[PDB]
Protein backbone atom coordinates (compact mmCIF):
# COMPACT_ATOMS: atom_id res chain seq x y z
CA UNK A 1 0.00 0.00 0.00
CA UNK A 2 2.95 2.12 -0.76
CA UNK A 3 3.33 4.50 -4.00
CA UNK A 4 6.51 2.54 -4.35
CA UNK A 5 4.88 -0.14 -6.48
CA UNK A 6 1.96 -0.21 -8.93
CA UNK A 7 -0.08 -1.00 -6.53
CA UNK A 8 -0.10 2.37 -4.36
CA UNK A 9 -1.65 4.45 -6.63
CA UNK A 10 -5.40 4.83 -7.23
CA UNK A 11 -7.47 4.43 -10.33
CA UNK A 12 -9.72 7.06 -11.94
CA UNK A 13 -12.56 6.04 -14.86
CA UNK A 14 -12.30 7.33 -18.30
CA UNK A 15 -15.53 8.12 -20.14
CA UNK A 16 -14.90 6.14 -23.69
CA UNK A 17 -17.88 5.95 -25.15
CA UNK A 18 -21.82 5.99 -25.66
CA UNK A 19 -24.01 3.92 -27.32
CA UNK A 20 -27.46 5.32 -28.95
CA UNK A 21 -30.82 3.99 -29.53
CA UNK A 22 -30.88 1.88 -33.12
CA UNK A 23 -32.59 3.23 -36.26
CA UNK A 24 -35.92 1.96 -36.45
CA UNK A 25 -38.09 0.90 -39.79
CA UNK A 26 -39.53 -1.22 -41.87
CA UNK A 27 -40.65 -1.54 -45.42
CA UNK A 28 -44.19 -2.71 -46.69
CA UNK A 29 -45.13 0.07 -49.29
CA UNK A 30 -44.71 -2.16 -52.35
CA UNK A 31 -48.31 -4.05 -51.02
CA UNK B 1 -10.67 -8.67 -33.68
CA UNK B 2 -11.27 -4.91 -33.24
CA UNK B 3 -9.04 -1.79 -32.09
CA UNK B 4 -9.53 0.12 -29.77
CA UNK B 5 -8.21 3.29 -28.20
CA UNK B 6 -7.01 2.72 -24.50
CA UNK B 7 -5.58 5.18 -22.60
CA UNK B 8 -6.20 4.93 -18.53
CA UNK B 9 -6.79 2.05 -16.91
CA UNK B 10 -10.18 1.23 -16.80
CA UNK B 11 -12.48 2.36 -19.35
CA UNK B 12 -16.44 2.74 -19.45
CA UNK B 13 -19.18 2.00 -21.68
CA UNK B 14 -22.59 3.67 -22.05
CA UNK B 15 -26.07 2.71 -23.45
CA UNK B 16 -29.60 4.17 -24.08
CA UNK B 17 -32.26 2.38 -24.72
CA UNK B 18 -36.39 3.06 -25.94
CA UNK B 19 -38.82 2.39 -23.39
CA UNK B 20 -42.69 3.33 -23.17
CA UNK B 21 -43.87 4.97 -20.53
CA UNK B 22 -46.94 4.22 -20.30
CA UNK B 23 -49.24 1.07 -19.65
CA UNK B 24 -51.76 2.05 -22.68
CA UNK B 25 -52.21 0.12 -25.38
CA UNK B 26 -50.74 -3.27 -25.94
CA UNK B 27 -47.94 -2.07 -24.16
CA UNK B 28 -47.20 -1.72 -20.45
CA UNK B 29 -44.65 1.19 -18.89
CA UNK B 30 -41.16 -0.78 -18.77
CA UNK B 31 -41.36 -2.42 -21.93
CA UNK B 32 -38.54 -1.83 -24.40
CA UNK B 33 -38.98 -0.38 -28.11
CA UNK B 34 -36.88 -2.05 -30.81
CA UNK B 35 -36.78 -2.56 -34.49
CA UNK B 36 -39.09 -5.74 -34.47
CA UNK B 37 -41.63 -4.20 -31.85
CA UNK B 38 -45.12 -5.17 -32.92
CA UNK B 39 -48.05 -3.47 -31.23
CA UNK B 40 -50.52 -1.01 -31.09
CA UNK B 41 -49.48 2.08 -29.57
CA UNK B 42 -50.61 5.52 -30.43
CA UNK B 43 -52.97 4.23 -33.50
CA UNK B 44 -56.60 4.97 -32.04
CA UNK B 45 -58.56 2.78 -34.61
CA UNK B 46 -58.45 -0.96 -33.01
CA UNK B 47 -60.29 -4.00 -33.15
CA UNK B 48 -61.26 -6.46 -30.29
CA UNK B 49 -61.94 -10.27 -30.41
CA UNK B 50 -65.33 -10.31 -28.72
CA UNK B 51 -66.14 -14.17 -28.79
CA UNK B 52 -63.47 -16.53 -29.41
CA UNK B 53 -66.38 -19.58 -30.16
CA UNK B 54 -69.66 -19.36 -29.80
CA UNK B 55 -71.37 -21.37 -27.86
CA UNK B 56 -74.68 -23.06 -29.59
CA UNK B 57 -77.16 -21.78 -26.76
CA UNK B 58 -76.09 -17.96 -26.30
CA UNK B 59 -77.80 -15.60 -27.72
CA UNK B 60 -76.48 -12.64 -26.59
CA UNK B 61 -72.96 -10.14 -26.15
CA UNK B 62 -72.50 -7.43 -24.54
CA UNK B 63 -68.75 -5.43 -25.36
CA UNK B 64 -67.01 -3.28 -22.81
CA UNK B 65 -64.19 -1.08 -22.64
CA UNK B 66 -63.22 -1.78 -18.93
CA UNK B 67 -63.14 -5.34 -19.84
CA UNK B 68 -60.07 -4.32 -22.54
CA UNK B 69 -58.96 -1.23 -21.29
CA UNK B 70 -58.19 -0.18 -17.96
CA UNK B 71 -60.80 2.35 -18.04
CA UNK B 72 -64.28 3.82 -19.06
CA UNK B 73 -63.09 4.91 -23.30
CA UNK B 74 -65.22 7.51 -25.23
CA UNK B 75 -65.69 6.40 -28.80
CA UNK B 76 -66.29 8.37 -31.92
CA UNK B 77 -69.83 8.74 -34.16
CA UNK B 78 -70.33 6.62 -37.12
CA UNK B 79 -67.44 4.44 -37.18
CA UNK B 80 -67.73 1.01 -35.88
CA UNK B 81 -67.92 -1.80 -37.59
CA UNK B 82 -68.48 -5.52 -36.60
CA UNK B 83 -67.30 -8.85 -38.09
CA UNK B 84 -68.36 -12.11 -37.57
CA UNK B 85 -66.04 -15.20 -39.24
CA UNK B 86 -63.76 -12.08 -40.48
CA UNK B 87 -66.32 -10.20 -42.60
CA UNK B 88 -66.99 -6.79 -42.31
CA UNK B 89 -70.48 -4.86 -42.38
CA UNK B 90 -71.71 -1.38 -42.76
CA UNK B 91 -71.08 1.52 -40.51
CA UNK B 92 -73.72 2.66 -37.28
CA UNK B 93 -75.43 5.44 -37.99
CA UNK B 94 -74.89 8.60 -35.79
CA UNK B 95 -77.93 7.69 -33.64
CA UNK B 96 -76.97 4.80 -32.08
CA UNK B 97 -78.09 1.66 -33.76
CA UNK B 98 -76.34 -1.08 -36.04
CA UNK B 99 -78.22 -3.75 -38.42
CA UNK B 100 -76.43 -6.31 -39.81
CA UNK B 101 -77.43 -9.67 -41.69
CA UNK B 102 -76.05 -12.77 -42.40
CA UNK B 103 -76.57 -16.48 -43.53
CA UNK B 104 -76.10 -19.44 -41.43
CA UNK B 105 -74.31 -22.61 -42.43
CA UNK B 106 -77.69 -24.31 -42.91
CA UNK B 107 -79.10 -22.00 -45.05
CA UNK B 108 -81.53 -19.97 -43.06
CA UNK B 109 -80.94 -15.65 -42.04
CA UNK B 110 -80.23 -14.59 -39.09
CA UNK B 111 -80.17 -10.82 -38.25
CA UNK B 112 -78.08 -9.04 -35.49
CA UNK B 113 -79.23 -5.68 -33.55
CA UNK B 114 -77.21 -3.73 -31.74
CA UNK B 115 -76.97 -0.71 -29.39
CA UNK B 116 -74.39 2.17 -28.88
CA UNK B 117 -73.50 4.17 -25.49
CA UNK B 118 -70.83 6.07 -27.17
CA UNK B 119 -69.69 8.52 -23.52
CA UNK B 120 -68.54 4.91 -21.72
CA UNK B 121 -68.11 3.14 -24.85
CA UNK B 122 -70.15 -0.01 -24.12
CA UNK B 123 -72.10 -2.15 -26.73
CA UNK B 124 -74.92 -4.70 -26.42
CA UNK B 125 -75.11 -7.39 -29.17
CA UNK B 126 -78.43 -9.06 -29.55
CA UNK B 127 -78.66 -12.13 -32.34
CA UNK B 128 -82.62 -12.78 -33.55
CA UNK B 129 -81.33 -16.66 -33.44
CA UNK B 130 -78.70 -18.31 -31.73
CA UNK B 131 -75.45 -18.75 -34.14
CA UNK B 132 -73.98 -21.91 -35.60
CA UNK B 133 -71.00 -22.98 -32.77
CA UNK B 134 -67.75 -22.58 -33.26
CA UNK B 135 -68.39 -18.78 -34.87
CA UNK B 136 -66.07 -15.90 -33.60
CA UNK B 137 -67.27 -11.90 -33.40
CA UNK B 138 -65.02 -8.92 -33.49
CA UNK B 139 -65.18 -5.34 -33.40
CA UNK B 140 -63.54 -2.25 -34.47
CA UNK B 141 -64.33 1.26 -32.96
CA UNK B 142 -62.00 4.57 -32.95
CA UNK B 143 -60.91 6.22 -29.82
CA UNK B 144 -62.53 9.74 -29.14
CA UNK B 145 -59.30 11.65 -27.97
CA UNK B 146 -60.53 15.16 -27.90
CA UNK B 147 -63.31 13.78 -25.02
CA UNK B 148 -61.10 12.86 -23.39
CA UNK B 149 -57.42 14.36 -23.74
CA UNK B 150 -55.51 12.44 -20.74
CA UNK B 151 -54.68 8.70 -21.87
CA UNK B 152 -52.22 10.37 -24.92
CA UNK B 153 -49.23 7.84 -24.32
CA UNK B 154 -45.60 8.89 -23.40
CA UNK B 155 -42.16 7.39 -23.92
CA UNK C 1 -81.27 -3.89 -66.81
CA UNK C 2 -78.66 -3.20 -64.74
CA UNK C 3 -77.96 -1.50 -61.09
CA UNK C 4 -75.59 0.86 -59.33
CA UNK C 5 -73.82 0.54 -56.17
CA UNK C 6 -72.29 2.92 -53.09
CA UNK C 7 -68.67 2.78 -51.53
CA UNK C 8 -67.16 4.72 -48.50
CA UNK C 9 -64.01 5.05 -47.17
CA UNK C 10 -62.64 7.55 -44.01
CA UNK C 11 -58.94 8.36 -42.03
CA UNK C 12 -57.90 7.85 -39.27
CA UNK C 13 -55.87 9.57 -36.39
CA UNK C 14 -52.76 8.89 -34.01
CA UNK C 15 -51.16 10.87 -31.42
CA UNK C 16 -48.21 10.85 -29.56
CA UNK C 17 -45.80 13.05 -27.02
CA UNK C 18 -42.91 13.22 -24.64
CA UNK C 19 -41.62 14.75 -21.74
CA UNK C 20 -38.41 15.46 -19.00
CA UNK C 21 -37.95 17.99 -16.27
CA UNK C 22 -35.28 20.83 -16.50
CA UNK C 23 -32.78 19.36 -13.65
CA UNK C 24 -32.75 15.93 -15.86
CA UNK C 25 -31.65 18.16 -19.12
CA UNK C 26 -29.38 20.08 -16.97
CA UNK C 27 -27.33 16.83 -15.67
CA UNK C 28 -27.45 15.12 -18.77
CA UNK C 29 -25.83 17.83 -20.35
CA UNK C 30 -22.95 18.77 -17.74
CA UNK C 31 -21.92 14.36 -17.39
CA UNK C 32 -22.44 13.40 -20.41
CA UNK C 33 -22.99 16.64 -22.53
CA UNK C 34 -26.70 15.04 -24.20
CA UNK C 35 -29.33 16.82 -25.36
CA UNK C 36 -33.00 15.36 -24.01
CA UNK C 37 -34.69 17.29 -26.35
CA UNK C 38 -33.14 16.86 -29.60
CA UNK C 39 -33.16 12.50 -28.80
CA UNK C 40 -36.97 13.20 -27.29
CA UNK C 41 -37.64 14.89 -30.99
CA UNK C 42 -36.04 12.11 -32.84
CA UNK C 43 -37.15 9.54 -31.34
CA UNK C 44 -40.70 10.42 -31.31
CA UNK C 45 -40.38 11.44 -35.10
CA UNK C 46 -39.26 7.78 -36.08
CA UNK C 47 -41.62 6.15 -33.83
CA UNK C 48 -44.67 7.56 -35.91
CA UNK C 49 -43.48 6.43 -39.05
CA UNK C 50 -42.62 2.78 -38.00
CA UNK C 51 -46.05 2.04 -36.40
CA UNK C 52 -47.65 2.80 -39.22
CA UNK C 53 -45.54 0.44 -41.24
CA UNK C 54 -46.31 -1.91 -38.91
CA UNK C 55 -49.80 -1.51 -38.65
CA UNK C 56 -50.07 -1.84 -42.55
CA UNK C 57 -48.82 -5.49 -42.38
CA UNK C 58 -50.42 -6.14 -39.15
CA UNK C 59 -53.88 -5.88 -40.84
CA UNK C 60 -52.98 -7.59 -44.31
CA UNK C 61 -52.30 -10.62 -42.24
CA UNK C 62 -55.42 -10.64 -39.96
CA UNK C 63 -57.68 -9.97 -42.76
CA UNK C 64 -56.86 -12.43 -45.55
CA UNK C 65 -59.27 -16.00 -45.79
CA UNK C 66 -57.98 -18.15 -48.77
CA UNK C 67 -55.53 -21.04 -47.60
CA UNK C 68 -53.14 -23.16 -49.86
CA UNK C 69 -50.53 -25.50 -48.87
CA UNK C 70 -47.03 -26.89 -50.19
CA UNK C 71 -44.31 -29.22 -49.44
CA UNK C 72 -40.94 -27.85 -50.95
CA UNK C 73 -38.48 -30.31 -49.30
CA UNK C 74 -36.26 -31.74 -52.20
CA UNK C 75 -36.46 -35.53 -53.31
CA UNK C 76 -33.21 -37.56 -52.99
CA UNK C 77 -31.78 -37.37 -56.08
CA UNK C 78 -33.60 -34.73 -58.78
CA UNK C 79 -31.76 -32.13 -59.64
CA UNK C 80 -32.44 -28.37 -58.54
CA UNK C 81 -33.79 -27.41 -61.96
CA UNK C 82 -36.76 -29.66 -62.23
CA UNK C 83 -37.54 -28.64 -59.13
CA UNK C 84 -37.16 -25.12 -59.05
CA UNK C 85 -40.21 -25.63 -62.71
CA UNK C 86 -42.51 -27.23 -60.19
CA UNK C 87 -42.29 -24.35 -57.81
CA UNK C 88 -42.88 -21.96 -60.26
CA UNK C 89 -45.40 -23.85 -61.55
CA UNK C 90 -47.37 -24.32 -58.58
CA UNK C 91 -47.10 -20.31 -57.88
CA UNK C 92 -48.17 -19.11 -60.93
CA UNK C 93 -51.06 -21.72 -60.34
CA UNK C 94 -51.72 -19.57 -57.48
CA UNK C 95 -51.35 -16.52 -58.95
CA UNK C 96 -53.76 -16.96 -61.64
CA UNK C 97 -56.08 -17.97 -59.25
CA UNK C 98 -55.96 -14.45 -57.66
CA UNK C 99 -56.46 -12.79 -60.91
CA UNK C 100 -59.27 -14.67 -61.42
CA UNK C 101 -60.65 -14.21 -58.14
CA UNK C 102 -60.08 -10.73 -58.60
CA UNK C 103 -60.72 -10.89 -62.40
CA UNK C 104 -58.34 -7.71 -63.23
CA UNK C 105 -54.82 -7.09 -63.79
CA UNK C 106 -51.74 -6.11 -61.45
CA UNK C 107 -48.58 -6.46 -60.40
CA UNK C 108 -47.13 -9.29 -58.07
CA UNK C 109 -45.32 -9.78 -54.73
CA UNK C 110 -45.09 -11.53 -52.18
CA UNK C 111 -44.24 -11.49 -48.04
CA UNK C 112 -41.95 -14.63 -46.76
CA UNK C 113 -40.47 -15.79 -43.28
CA UNK C 114 -37.32 -16.61 -43.12
CA UNK C 115 -37.20 -20.24 -43.73
CA UNK C 116 -39.12 -19.83 -46.74
CA UNK C 117 -36.50 -16.87 -47.67
CA UNK C 118 -33.89 -19.60 -47.56
CA UNK C 119 -35.31 -21.77 -49.70
CA UNK C 120 -36.57 -19.47 -52.41
CA UNK C 121 -32.66 -17.84 -52.31
CA UNK C 122 -31.62 -21.81 -52.75
CA UNK C 123 -32.96 -21.37 -55.91
CA UNK C 124 -30.25 -21.70 -59.01
CA UNK C 125 -29.63 -18.42 -61.07
CA UNK C 126 -32.34 -18.02 -63.80
CA UNK C 127 -34.83 -18.50 -61.78
CA UNK C 128 -34.34 -16.34 -58.98
CA UNK C 129 -32.80 -13.15 -59.28
CA UNK C 130 -31.10 -12.31 -55.93
CA UNK C 131 -30.98 -8.07 -55.16
CA UNK C 132 -27.58 -6.20 -56.46
CA UNK C 133 -25.47 -6.38 -52.90
CA UNK C 134 -27.47 -7.85 -50.55
CA UNK C 135 -26.49 -7.45 -46.56
CA UNK C 136 -28.82 -9.58 -44.14
CA UNK C 137 -30.69 -7.06 -41.65
CA UNK C 138 -32.29 -7.73 -38.79
CA UNK C 139 -35.12 -5.72 -40.44
CA UNK C 140 -37.40 -6.38 -43.27
CA UNK C 141 -35.97 -5.62 -46.21
CA UNK C 142 -36.17 -6.84 -49.89
CA UNK C 143 -34.17 -9.39 -51.14
CA UNK C 144 -34.51 -9.75 -54.90
CA UNK C 145 -36.81 -10.72 -57.33
CA UNK C 146 -37.75 -14.53 -58.92
CA UNK C 147 -39.17 -15.14 -62.12
CA UNK C 148 -38.95 -11.98 -63.18
CA UNK C 149 -41.57 -10.44 -61.75
CA UNK C 150 -42.58 -11.22 -57.89
CA UNK C 151 -40.62 -9.24 -56.05
CA UNK C 152 -40.31 -10.88 -52.13
CA UNK C 153 -39.41 -9.42 -49.14
CA UNK C 154 -38.36 -11.17 -45.57
CA UNK C 155 -39.98 -11.70 -42.77
CA UNK C 156 -37.14 -12.14 -39.52
CA UNK C 157 -37.90 -15.05 -36.95
CA UNK C 158 -38.66 -12.26 -34.08
CA UNK C 159 -41.17 -10.91 -35.91
CA UNK C 160 -42.92 -13.99 -36.60
CA UNK C 161 -42.69 -15.02 -33.01
CA UNK C 162 -43.79 -11.47 -31.82
CA UNK C 163 -46.77 -11.38 -34.16
CA UNK C 164 -47.89 -15.01 -32.91
CA UNK C 165 -47.66 -13.77 -29.26
CA UNK C 166 -50.21 -11.04 -30.03
CA UNK C 167 -52.90 -13.33 -31.23
CA UNK C 168 -51.66 -12.97 -34.83
CA UNK C 169 -50.85 -16.64 -36.44
CA UNK C 170 -48.04 -16.55 -38.65
CA UNK C 171 -45.15 -18.76 -38.40
CA UNK C 172 -41.68 -18.77 -39.99
CA UNK C 173 -43.09 -21.01 -42.41
CA UNK C 174 -46.13 -19.01 -43.72
CA UNK C 175 -46.07 -17.08 -47.22
CA UNK C 176 -48.19 -13.96 -47.84
CA UNK C 177 -48.76 -13.17 -51.80
CA UNK C 178 -50.64 -10.19 -53.00
CA UNK C 179 -51.38 -8.78 -55.89
CA UNK C 180 -51.18 -4.88 -56.29
CA UNK C 181 -53.85 -3.27 -58.55
CA UNK C 182 -53.78 -0.29 -61.24
CA UNK C 183 -57.00 0.59 -62.50
CA UNK C 184 -58.31 3.67 -61.13
CA UNK C 185 -61.56 2.68 -59.24
CA UNK C 186 -60.11 -0.53 -58.12
CA UNK C 187 -57.51 -1.52 -55.37
CA UNK C 188 -56.38 -3.74 -52.60
CA UNK C 189 -54.75 -1.92 -50.24
CA UNK C 190 -55.74 1.26 -49.47
CA UNK C 191 -52.88 4.21 -48.10
CA UNK C 192 -52.97 8.04 -47.57
CA UNK C 193 -52.37 10.98 -45.24
CA UNK C 194 -54.73 13.31 -45.11
CA UNK C 195 -53.15 15.53 -42.81
CA UNK C 196 -49.07 15.02 -41.77
CA UNK C 197 -47.82 14.89 -38.61
CA UNK C 198 -48.09 18.62 -36.83
CA UNK C 199 -45.56 19.23 -34.15
CA UNK C 200 -46.60 21.27 -31.00
CA UNK C 201 -43.89 22.63 -28.13
CA UNK C 202 -45.30 24.03 -25.18
CA UNK C 203 -43.10 26.32 -22.97
CA UNK C 204 -42.03 25.74 -19.95
CA UNK C 205 -44.93 24.97 -17.36
CA UNK C 206 -44.80 26.55 -13.80
CA UNK C 207 -43.80 22.92 -12.71
CA UNK C 208 -40.61 23.07 -14.35
CA UNK C 209 -41.34 20.56 -17.40
CA UNK C 210 -40.66 20.70 -20.84
CA UNK C 211 -43.60 18.68 -23.20
CA UNK C 212 -44.06 18.14 -27.15
CA UNK C 213 -46.93 16.18 -28.89
CA UNK C 214 -47.37 15.07 -32.33
CA UNK C 215 -50.87 14.67 -33.94
CA UNK C 216 -51.92 14.04 -37.38
CA UNK C 217 -54.14 11.81 -39.38
CA UNK C 218 -54.42 9.32 -42.09
CA UNK C 219 -55.96 6.45 -43.95
CA UNK C 220 -54.56 3.01 -43.73
CA UNK C 221 -57.35 -0.02 -44.75
CA UNK C 222 -58.29 -2.41 -46.69
CA UNK C 223 -60.86 -1.56 -49.67
CA UNK C 224 -64.44 -1.53 -48.97
CA UNK C 225 -65.18 -3.67 -52.20
CA UNK C 226 -63.35 -7.02 -52.65
CA UNK C 227 -60.59 -5.90 -50.70
CA UNK C 228 -59.65 -8.82 -49.00
CA UNK C 229 -59.82 -11.26 -51.91
CA UNK C 230 -56.52 -9.62 -53.38
CA UNK C 231 -54.84 -11.71 -51.06
CA UNK C 232 -54.12 -15.19 -50.56
CA UNK C 233 -51.68 -17.31 -47.64
CA UNK C 234 -49.47 -20.03 -48.55
CA UNK C 235 -48.04 -22.63 -45.52
CA UNK C 236 -45.01 -25.25 -46.51
CA UNK C 237 -44.23 -27.99 -44.90
CA UNK C 238 -40.69 -30.44 -44.80
CA UNK C 239 -42.26 -33.66 -44.36
CA UNK C 240 -42.46 -36.13 -47.57
CA UNK C 241 -40.89 -39.45 -47.20
CA UNK C 242 -38.06 -39.57 -49.20
CA UNK C 243 -36.89 -36.16 -48.84
CA UNK C 244 -34.11 -34.17 -47.78
CA UNK C 245 -33.36 -32.30 -44.91
CA UNK C 246 -30.44 -29.51 -45.62
CA UNK C 247 -30.58 -28.43 -42.15
CA UNK C 248 -29.11 -31.74 -40.97
CA UNK C 249 -27.84 -33.36 -43.90
CA UNK C 250 -29.75 -36.29 -44.51
CA UNK C 251 -32.80 -37.77 -45.28
CA UNK C 252 -35.65 -36.67 -43.72
CA UNK C 253 -37.01 -39.38 -41.48
CA UNK C 254 -35.26 -41.95 -43.86
CA UNK D 1 -2.10 -14.47 -31.80
CA UNK D 2 -2.15 -17.65 -30.57
CA UNK D 3 -3.25 -16.26 -26.90
CA UNK D 4 -6.13 -14.67 -29.19
CA UNK D 5 -7.15 -17.70 -30.70
CA UNK D 6 -7.37 -19.83 -27.70
CA UNK D 7 -9.75 -17.23 -26.18
CA UNK D 8 -11.94 -17.40 -29.07
CA UNK D 9 -12.12 -21.40 -29.14
CA UNK D 10 -12.59 -21.15 -25.23
CA UNK D 11 -15.16 -18.71 -24.78
CA UNK D 12 -18.01 -19.71 -26.99
CA UNK D 13 -21.11 -21.21 -26.26
CA UNK D 14 -23.75 -21.19 -29.34
CA UNK D 15 -23.13 -24.96 -30.66
CA UNK D 16 -24.31 -26.48 -34.22
CA UNK D 17 -24.07 -29.68 -35.93
CA UNK D 18 -24.37 -30.79 -39.87
CA UNK D 19 -23.30 -33.87 -42.11
CA UNK D 20 -20.51 -33.51 -45.02
CA UNK D 21 -21.00 -36.83 -46.95
CA UNK D 22 -22.03 -36.94 -50.25
CA UNK D 23 -24.72 -38.68 -50.98
CA UNK D 24 -24.41 -41.65 -53.17
CA UNK D 25 -25.73 -40.61 -56.18
CA UNK D 26 -25.72 -36.58 -56.47
CA UNK D 27 -23.41 -34.43 -58.39
CA UNK D 28 -21.33 -31.41 -56.17
CA UNK D 29 -23.79 -28.44 -57.80
CA UNK D 30 -26.87 -29.49 -55.18
CA UNK D 31 -24.76 -29.84 -52.24
CA UNK D 32 -22.55 -26.96 -53.00
CA UNK D 33 -26.13 -25.04 -53.07
CA UNK D 34 -27.26 -27.35 -49.91
CA UNK D 35 -24.06 -26.05 -47.98
CA UNK D 36 -24.51 -22.56 -48.66
CA UNK D 37 -27.77 -22.78 -47.33
CA UNK D 38 -26.74 -24.22 -44.44
CA UNK D 39 -24.37 -21.80 -43.68
CA UNK D 40 -26.41 -18.74 -44.74
CA UNK D 41 -28.86 -20.38 -41.90
CA UNK D 42 -26.07 -20.14 -39.66
CA UNK D 43 -24.80 -16.26 -40.21
CA UNK D 44 -28.66 -15.41 -39.89
CA UNK D 45 -29.15 -16.85 -36.72
CA UNK D 46 -25.83 -14.98 -35.41
CA UNK D 47 -26.98 -11.68 -36.87
CA UNK D 48 -30.37 -12.15 -35.34
CA UNK D 49 -28.87 -12.44 -32.12
CA UNK D 50 -26.26 -9.52 -32.11
CA UNK D 51 -29.26 -7.32 -33.69
CA UNK D 52 -26.28 -5.69 -35.75
CA UNK E 1 -72.88 21.84 -31.60
CA UNK E 2 -71.52 24.88 -31.29
CA UNK E 3 -68.35 25.22 -34.44
CA UNK E 4 -66.10 24.85 -31.63
CA UNK E 5 -65.75 21.34 -31.18
CA UNK E 6 -65.11 19.13 -34.02
CA UNK E 7 -68.70 18.19 -34.33
CA UNK E 8 -71.08 20.77 -35.27
CA UNK E 9 -69.35 21.04 -38.70
CA UNK E 10 -71.33 19.89 -41.30
CA UNK E 11 -69.11 17.47 -43.16
CA UNK E 12 -69.17 17.40 -47.46
CA UNK E 13 -68.81 14.13 -49.31
CA UNK E 14 -66.99 13.60 -52.28
CA UNK E 15 -66.99 11.91 -55.70
CA UNK E 16 -64.25 10.03 -56.72
CA UNK E 17 -64.94 7.65 -59.69
CA UNK E 18 -67.34 5.33 -61.88
CA UNK E 19 -66.97 1.81 -62.16
CA UNK E 20 -68.56 0.22 -65.79
CA UNK E 21 -69.32 -3.43 -65.97
CA UNK E 22 -66.60 -5.52 -67.83
CA UNK E 23 -66.69 -6.27 -71.62
CA UNK E 24 -67.72 -10.14 -72.33
CA UNK E 25 -66.44 -12.91 -74.40
CA UNK E 26 -64.95 -16.08 -75.68
CA UNK E 27 -63.00 -17.62 -78.06
CA UNK E 28 -64.11 -21.43 -78.88
CA UNK E 29 -64.36 -20.69 -83.04
CA UNK E 30 -61.48 -22.52 -83.87
CA UNK E 31 -63.14 -26.08 -83.82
Amino acid sequence: EMMSVSDGVMRLPLFLAMILPVQLGAATADA
Amino acid sequence: CTFIPVTRDQSDIYEVFNVAGSSFGSYAAGDVLDMQSVGVYSQLRRRYVLVASSDGTSKTATFKMEDFEGQNVPIRKGRTNIYVNRIKSVVDNGSGSLLHSFTNAAGEQITVTCSLNYNIGQIALSFSKAPDKGTEIAIETEINIEAAPELIPLI
Amino acid sequence: NHEMKKYTLFPSQFVIAAEHTVQAAYEAQREFGLDLGSLQFRTLKEYLSHEQDMLRLRIMIWRTLATDTFDIALPVNQSFDVWATIIRGKFQTVYRDIIERVKSSGAMGMFAGADAASFFKQLPKDFFQPAEDYIQTPYVHYIGTLFGNVKVYEVPAGICKNLTTENIQFSSMDVLCYVRDENPGKAGFVTGDAVPAIPFQHPTTPALVNRTTLWGSAINDMHPRNGADYFTRVTLTMAKKGGLNFISGDTIDA
